[PDB]
DNA sequence: CCACCACGCGGGCGGTAGCGTGCTTTTTTCGATCTTCC
DNA sequence: GGAAGATCGAAAAAAGCACGCTACCGCCCGCGTGGTGG
RNA sequence: UGGCGGUAGCGUGC
């Protein structure tokens, strides 16, 4: 359900990074068996995280503070388990 | 050696014309007492001790048991040189 | 998993540690049971099992025994794959040298040993002795002796000398030496001598020596003692049918080895003869040498049937071999290959596919939905299903594919526009369909094409295709910035027919509320397409704010262009449509499209013009008939007046008024104005003379004929083309490249007898045979282009340099080429731009040029911008961002880490085909614009009749308009009378200058007497007697016949006053003494009064295409160079030998170290009492570009290159941005000679990349210590990328054999740092995505 | 003509070629040239190793594929390893240097 | 006593010698002059 | 006034000759030497 | 179902 990544890749700014994003994200839904943030109208993959990068839902920035937060949530939640 | 033809001085030929003693050392050795290794049946990858040369076609050897070494006759190309 | 990769030779000890076993019986594999023999090439025991965990003997054959090494035969158990990994190697009886580091060019033991190749054949073959331990006597330590002398020295000293035989005696001399001593004496005589070729020598033997010392390798080692031998997998024995097994190349010659060595020994054991043994050693070196590399030298092993084995060398380097067969490029999977088809309704994102091939391409993703679906529990289940093909797997296999992009790419993939990536469509049939658009961009005709589709089957590469590789955001071409999007054939052709107007067509002068009205009168037949109405529409126009405002007006149009001016965006005017709308009317409005628009509005647009025109192309039903091509009523009196003309000159020659050459140019010239009033009658009568009886009368409009409809609208052919088929063919040349006189008067439409068919066929044959035989130089044109820029990427963003290139527009005789704002559009100043006259900046000064910054460059009238350049980056090891530029192809600037030079040189390959490697085939300056004329590098001088005169060997003129643009410049000849002054307006047409281009006279800037002094008749000079005037004229005698009484009177006139003596020149204190040069004729007399600027004396007086381009790229030095002045100074003739002349160039305040030799028969430009400065031209002649380098700079050569490379694309009307030419030419610059090695390490005569001395340099000032001065050097593309850091790629290329041998020498250390590199290996290349990677990479080895 | 996977050479261990064999289509050294034109690093990674080279990542990369994960692991291309193997037989040690 | 089948070990081929023979560009070497001096 | 560096042209040797694809043919040592059978 | 050599053909400015 898309043609032209022109608007993402001004979004993005550098159509090389835009790649990588798109890949992680694409990889963190088919393989982490996470959620898309937008309604997919029988999308693949690469076209949701592409998606979702245009109405700057994702960027690098945010994804690896999404990451981050939780990283910091799980091994929190692991050691209260083990404590 | 190079472009002519090489001529050998003549000493070399006169000392080979009576140089040859007959030479004891030879490629295949059937003389008795040398090992032989065998490739055929649960003795390949073996060695054996040779008996002694007893007929023309062939060569018996001293097959070699975990309880003894006992002669028999083999086909010359049965065995192999080792 | 590593980092870098070292080469170097290998020693006995470590050759003996790779190899598991030795090998000793040339025996490969029983043929009764196939299995490999002991000790022999294939053992088991010493390479490994055959089988997977089974033991050749059979006792252990379960996973269960693995690790332990059997006891009844010796084997180990494990898998099979080992066995590709395990080497063996072989003792050889005595020492051979390896051949490659013996008769590779320079040899290194000839070189390390200082003595002749010969010597070493000589002695490594078995035909001279050598000395090893010279002792006392008079025989030194390297001493050649043949066999008659090693008897005599042994006969007379026989106590103490040492002199061997064979490979051993080299072996012994290698390991007899000392390095670091051999290098000190070197290095010292070096310092004491002075001879360039002996400095040049010393200098390579140093850095071989420092080299050698430098790695751990040992010259010893270069002497093999123990051969290495390959695992028997790498050469595999085919299984054939019948029992017979195919047997390569390499095991025969290892068997020839091997029972080469087995011989040795045996004979060696049986002490044979010295002459027999020697021939067997000198037998098993030959063979040893025929299994490195076979043919090197001697007599090649011959195979079965008569060919050359292939040896170890010979299936490494090649076309065929390794590198490039199985490391650059490999065969892939997931990849089909079928016909392509042309689908009018696919969009510019789809691509038609097979259903049969799409589903075995994506057989394992349907096998992973079908076991996902739980529809198979397993593969075979899976694979059972998508074989019978349900409608489950159907259907399975269009959701696998909904946007799963696919690479199709065509077989001459010139570009990176050969292969795109395409959203599949699903079809039946096989043939694949692909989009009309793209076609252009494919160079891809529906004529039997077949097109090849890749699969990507990773999200990283899905993404790379949708977001790079896709059509869509492929619309502009890197090469130049032009669209590639454009209507070719039919869309063109209904555009043109849709917007087209009639007279009197059905429905004109109706009013019409819309373009929905218009349609709905065309299609109910009510009004014709062509009918002129007027129709109220609504346009929307860009506000400055950004909005869109609309304006509804009331147009007089066409029905056809109301009609599809719906289909045009809201942004785009009227104006655009509102016309006959040819092929470049849709380029234009597609490219208004973009710029204004953008990218997503422009696909779609685009995709509509595609439909209107098929649509209306396949309505208006255009067809082409005999009768549409029509033949001018006027002829045939052409003809007969053109023959007439031709019989009255031939009349006329017969009765010998005129010569052969005369008569044939007459009939040449008769003949091709008779063709070009024949094709303008055509014209004439094809475009406009149809008539049409308008609502009262009759009148003229532009003819609606089929042929002249294609030919105008551009859809397909062109003028020439029409007049062949209508209009007469003209002249034709016969294959040598002469015209024939009789041209060929026979149309297309008629018919055309037996002679003019044969002799059209020439050019036709010519034509196609120049085609075959240009594909394959092209093709070589391009790979050298690619290699040579396959390491340049943009690593940077500034580097705050103050340098570039002062670009201007480019002008050639009476016409300016290239315009300034094309030439400098996207790329940034490198300095402040100022305004003329006013000492303003106009353009800040890092800011990028786009469409506005050149408008109001053009409209503030500027011609010289200086802007940052690739070649003067000073990035190393890549180039920045702001020093390249522009992307050229996407709006913005361009990015970081992507890959230039691959980029640049298929730029620059693509074209080659266009261009064509056969070869076939004034004394005033002409004024055609009215305006000022300005002279430059001008020493002019008033003549008698107040003319002026110039002195100056490199004056230039320049017409320029009254806007102060320089308009026209031309390069008058010096010594040439100029009719007007400078600064004065003239009109065109105007002849400023004139010059007598056949003989050369001599200007003299004195007024005075001319007296005959210091030349003597029948010595310097000769008295002779005029052929026709008889006067005595004196004729200068060259040196050659000068008699050698008077080889020290050189003739020179002399201008003298009323006294006598010499008129002294003014502001000079030497005296006016024009030196006579040789075959000078004068015609004044003794004592003859001539005033300043008058004649004194008369001096008598190529390819293209590819060929041309592969010179300028290769650095060949033309084979007339042009001398030029390196020192700016006086010139002067010191002596002169046979055929040669010491001419000697003296500066004022400078020291005199120059004595340059020149030709006897080489014009001289300059005379004896003239004055030159620093690169100045001194002989007629092309100029080389290594001293345009050496003397002018880089900048000047840089131009040079840049200013030929792109006349001879324009010649072939192929444009090509500077940008590419330039990173070529930078590409080329990369290595630096020192001149002082100063505090650096460097050697005085060594050869260094320019990075390095430039950081070395760096490093120093930082420092404190002083650096080391350079001077660039200019290579060739081959010759660059040989010469680089990186020996991979150097090997990749070509000559992996000397480049082998130097990495192996050498010692050196190979980091990937590149796109081949990486690209071997098999890692992410340091270019595109993978740059932001590799970068980490760095950052990760930072700490 | 088209493929998936099928049989493989035994010396380079690469895809066999023409239709008759059922092989693969070559993508020579003008397609690689092209590919790191366009700046596709991953494409011409994965073509060029997880593709025809690379044995334990075409099979990891067919179960993958059969899993259901879009995932590759680049290895190494066994061409290389021939190529290193055939130049330590010439006598010329070359080795990869991991520090 | 002669003819067909298997098995191992060299190597240009065959002959009482000679076989070749329609490219271009770059690099290396060598005889021959030369030329320049110490 | 002979020896060493210059050079200079002429000759000899090495390396290259576009990319994909299709079909057919031929070949994948071989020859002496011993074994054995008719 | 493995490769070499030879031959011929296909797509390559219309
Ligand atoms: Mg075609
Ligand atoms: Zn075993
Ligand atoms: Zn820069």
């Amino acid at each position: 359900a898309r043609v032209t990544v022109q608007d993402a890749v001004e979004k993005i700014g550098n159509r090389f990074d835009l790649v990588l994003v798109a890949a992680r994200r694409a990889r963190q839904m088919q393989v982490g068996g996470k959620d898309p943030l937008v309604p997919e109208e029988n999308d693949k993959t690469t076209v949701i995280a592409l998606r979702e990068i245009e109405e700057g839902l994702i960027n690098n920035q945010i994804l690896d503070v999404r990451e981050r937060q939780e990283q910091q949530e799980q091994e929190a939640a692991e050691l209260q388990a083990v404590t | 050696f190079g472009a002519s033809p090489a001529i050998v001085p003549s000493a070399v030929i006169h000392q080979l014309s009576v140089y040859k003693p007959k030479d004891i050392v030879d490629p295949a050795t059937p003389y008795p007492g040398d090992k032989v290794i065998i490739t055929e049946g649960a003795f390949e990858g073996f060695q054996a001790i040779f008996t002694e040369p007893d007929g023309e076609a062939r060569s018996m050897l001293l097959l070699n048991l975990i309880n003894k070494e006992i002669k028999h006759s083999v086909k010359n190309t049965e065995f192999r040189k080792l | 998993e590593f980092d870098a990769i070292k080469i170097a030779l290998a020693s006995p000890d470590m050759i003996r540690s790779w190899s598991f076993g030795e090998v000793k019986k040339p025996e490969t594999i029983n043929y009764r049971t196939f299995k490999p023999e002991r000790d022999g090439l294939f053992c088991a025991r010493i390479f490994g099992p055959v089988k997977d965990y089974e033991c050749l003997c059979g006792k252990y054959k379960r996973l269960k025994h693995r690790g332990v090494i059997c006891e009844k035969c010796g084997v180990e158990v494990t898998q099979t794959k080992v066995r590709r990994e395990r080497m063996g190697h072989i003792e050889l009886a005595s020492p051979t040298a390896h051949i490659w580091f013996l008769k590779s060019l320079p040899s290194r033991i000839g070189l390390l040993l200082d003595m002749p190749l010969r010597d070493i054949e000589r002695v490594l073959y078995f035909e001279s002795y050598v000395v090893i331990e010279g002792g006392m006597t008079n025989l030194e330590r390297q001493q050649i002796l043949t066999e008659e002398q090693y008897l005599d020295a042994l006969e007379e000293f026989g106590d103490e000398f040492d002199a061997k035989m064979g490979a051993e005696a080299i072996q012994a001399l290698l390991k007899s030496m000392d390095l670091e001593q051999e290098c000190e004496q070197l290095r010292e005589e070096l310092n004491e001598t002075n001879s360039e070729t002996k400095r040049k020598k010393l200098t390579k033997r140093i850095k071989l020596l420092e080299a050698f010392v430098q790695s751990g390798n040992k010259p010893e080692w270069m002497i093999l003692t123990v051969l290495p031998v390959l695992p028997p997998d790498l050469r595999p024995l085919v299984p054939l049918d019948g029992g017979r097994f195919a047997t390569s190349d390499l095991n025969d010659l290892y068997r020839r080895v091997i029972n080469r060595n087995n011989r040795l020994k045996r004979l060696l054991d049986l002490a044979a003869p010295d002459i027999i043994v020697r021939n067997e050693k000198r037998m098993l070196q030959e063979a040893v040498d025929a299994l490195l590399d076979n043919g090197r030298r001697g007599r090649a092993i011959t195979g079965s049937n008569k060919r050359p084995l292939k040896s170890l060398a010979d299936m490494i380097k090649g076309k065929q071999g390794r590198f490039r067969q199985n490391l650059l490029g490999k065969r892939v999977d997931y990849s089909g290959r079928s016909v392509i088809t042309v689908g009018p309704y696919l969009r510019l994102h789809q691509c038609g596919l097979p259903k049969k091939m799409a589903l075995e391409l994506f057989k394992p993703f349907i096998y992973g939905k079908l076991e996902l679906r739980g529809l198979a529990t397993t593969i075979k289940a899976a694979k059972k299903m998508v074989e019978r093909e349900e409608a489950v797997v159907w259907d399975i296999l269009d959701e696998v594919i909904r946007e799963h992009p696919v690479l199709l790419n065509r077989a001459p993939t010139l570009h990176r526009l050969g292969i795109q990536a395409f959203e599949p469509v699903l079809i039946e049939g096989k043939a694949i369909q692909l989009h009309p658009l793209v076609c252009a961009a494919y160079n891809a005709d529906f004529d039997g094409d077949q097109m090849a589709v890749h699969v990507p089957l990773t999200l990283e590469a899905q993404l790379e295709a949708r977001a790079l590789m896709m059509s869509t955001n492929n619309i502009l071409s890197p090469a130049n910035g032009e669209p590639i999007i454009v209507p070719s054939q039919d869309v063109v052709l209904g555009l043109y027919y849709m917007t087209r107007d009639c007279v009197n067509a059905k429905g004109e002068g109706m009013v019409l509320t819309g373009p929905k009205e218009a349609e709905r009168l065309y299609r109910s037949g009510l009004a014709s397409l062509h009918a002129r109405v007027k129709v109220r529409i609504t346009e929307y126009e860009k506000d400055a704010n950004g909005e869109l405002v609309a304006k509804t007006s009331l147009k007089d149009t066409t029905v056809g262009r109301a009609i599809l001016w719906m289909i045009v965006p809201k942004g785009l005017p009227y104006s655009i449509v509102n016309q006959a709308l040819g092929k470049k009317a849709i380029s234009k409005m597609l490219n208004t499209c973009y710029r204004i628009l953008g990218l997503k509005p422009t696909v779609i647009f685009a995709d509509q013009i595609m439909y209107t025109g098929f649509a209306y192309a396949a309505r208006s039903g255009a067809s082409v008939g005999i009768d549409d091509m029509v033949i001018p009523e006027k002829k045939h009196e052409i003809i007969s007046e053109a023959e007439a003309e031709v019989a009255e000159i031939q009349e006329q020659f017969q009765s010998g008024l005129v010569t052969a050459g005369e008569r044939y140019n007459k009939v040449i010239d008769i003949w091709a104005a008779a063709n070009d009033r024949v094709s303008k009658a055509m014209m004439d009568n094809l475009q406009t003379e149809t008539v049409i009886n308008r609502d009262g009368q009759e009148e003229k409009q532009v003819s609606f004929n089929s042929i002249y409809m294609m030919a105008d609208s551009g859809a397909r052919g062109s003028a020439a083309q029409i007049r062949q088929l209508a209009g007469m063919r003209g002249l034709m040349a016969k294959p040598d490249g002469s015209i024939i006189e009789t041209p060929i008067t026979a149309n297309f439409r008629e018919g055309l007898n037996v002679l003019q068919y044969f002799i059209s066929t020439h050019g036709a044959r010519k034509g196609l045979a120049d085609t075959a035989l240009k594909t394959a130089n092209s093709g070589y044109l391009t790979r050298r282009l690619v290699d040579v820029a396959q390491d340049l990427v943009v690593t940077e963003d500034d580097c705050g340099t103050h340098e570039g290139i002062m670009m201007t527009p480019v002008i050639e005789g009476g016409d300016v080429k290239e315009p300034l704002r094309d030439r400098v559009l996207g790329r940034v100043t490198a300095e402040d731009v100022l305004k003329p006259g006013t000492a303003d900046i106009l353009v800040p000064r890092n800011t990028l040029l786009h469409e506005q910054w050149c408008d109001l460059l053009e409209e503030n009238s500027v011609d010289a911008v200086k802007v940052r350049s690739v070649v003067s980056c000073d990035t190393d090891f890549g180039v920045c961002a702001h020093c390249y530029g522009r992307d050229l192809a996407r709006g913005h600037i361009i990015n970081k880490g992507e890959a230039i030079g691959v980029i640049a040189a298929q730029s620059i390959g693509e074209p080659g085909t266009q261009l064509t490697m056969r070869t076939f085939h004034e004394s005033s300056i002409q004024v055609k614009n009215k305006g000022s004329i300005k002279l430059s590098n001008v020493k002019s001088v008033v003549n008698s009749s107040g003319k002026l005169v110039i002195t100056s060997r490199n004056t230039e003129l320049k017409l320029i308009d009254e806007f102060g643009r320089t308009k026209e410049s031309y390069k008058v000849p010096y010594g040439a009378v100029l009719a007007k002054g400078d600064g004065e307006q003239v009109a065109g047409g105007e002849t400023v200058a004139n010059w007598d281009p056949h003989t050369m006279p001599v200007i003299t800037e004195v007024s005075g007497f001319v007296r005959f002094t210091d030349m003597i008749d029948g010595q310097t000079i000769t008295r002779q007697t005029d052929e026709l005037t008889g006067l005595s004229s004196l004729v200068v005698l060259d040196s050659a016949e000068r008699t050698a009484g008077g080889k020290d009177l050189r003739p020179a006139l002399k201008i003298v006053d009323a006294q006598g003596n010499d008129v002294l020149i003014p502001g000079t204190d030497m005296p006016a003494q024009y030196f006579l040069p040789g075959k000078a004729i004068v015609q004044l007399e003794d004592g003859v009064q001539i005033s300043s600027g008058d004649t004194l004396a008369r001096i008598p007086q190529i390819t293209g295409g590819l060929p041309r381009v592969a010179d300028l790229f290769e650095a060949r030095r033309p084979k007339e160079p042009a001398i030029l002045a390196e020192i700016s100074g006086i010139v002067s003739f010191g002596k002169e030998t046979k055929g040669k002349r010491r001419l000697v160039i003296t500066p004022v305040d400078g020291s005199d170290p120059y004595e340059e030799m020149i030709p006897k028969w080489r014009q001289l430009n300059v005379f004896e009492g003239e004055r030159v400065e620093r690169g100045d031209v001194i002989s007629d002649g092309p100029e080389a570009p290594h001293d345009i380098l050496r003397l002018r700079g880089v900048h000047a050569v840089t131009r040079y290159i840049v200013n030929e490379v792109q006349d001879v694309y324009r010649l072939q009307g192929v444009k090509i941005n500077d940008k590419h030419i330039e990173v070529i030419v930078r590409q080329m610059l990369r290595k630096a000679t020192i001149v002082n090695a100063g505090s650096s390490d460097f050697l005085e005569g060594e050869q260094v990349e320019y990075s390095r001395v430039k950081i070395a340099n760096r490093e120093l000032e930082a420092n404190g210590k002083v650096g080391a001065t350079y001077s660039r050097d200019l290579l060739g593309i081959t010759k660059a990328s040989l010469a680089t850091e990186s020996f991979i790629s150097a090997a990749s290329f070509q000559e992996t054999t000397r480049v082998l041998t130097e990495a192996a020498v050498a010692g050196k250390r190979d980091e990937l740092r590149g796109l081949k590199e990486n690209v071997i290996v098999g890692r992410l290349i340091p270019a595109g995505t993978g740059y932001a990677y590799h970068q980490d990479r760095m950052r990760r080895r930072a700490a | 003509h088209a493929r998936s996977t099928g049989s493989y050479s035994l010396v380079t261990q690469q895809p066999l070629g023409g239709k008759a064999q059922f092989g693969g289509q070559r993508f020579g050294e003008m397609e690689v040239w092209a590919l790191e034109a366009y700046g596709a690093a991953y494409t011409l990674q994965e073509m060029l190793t997880v593709k025809s080279d690379d044995v334990n990542g075409r099979t990891k990369m067919y179960k993958n594929i059969v899993d259901g994960n879009h995932q590759m692991e680049p290895g190494m291309p066994e061409s290389f390893n021939v190529l290193l193997k055939e130049i330590r037989s010439l006598g010329i040690n070359i080795e990869l240097e991991d520090e």
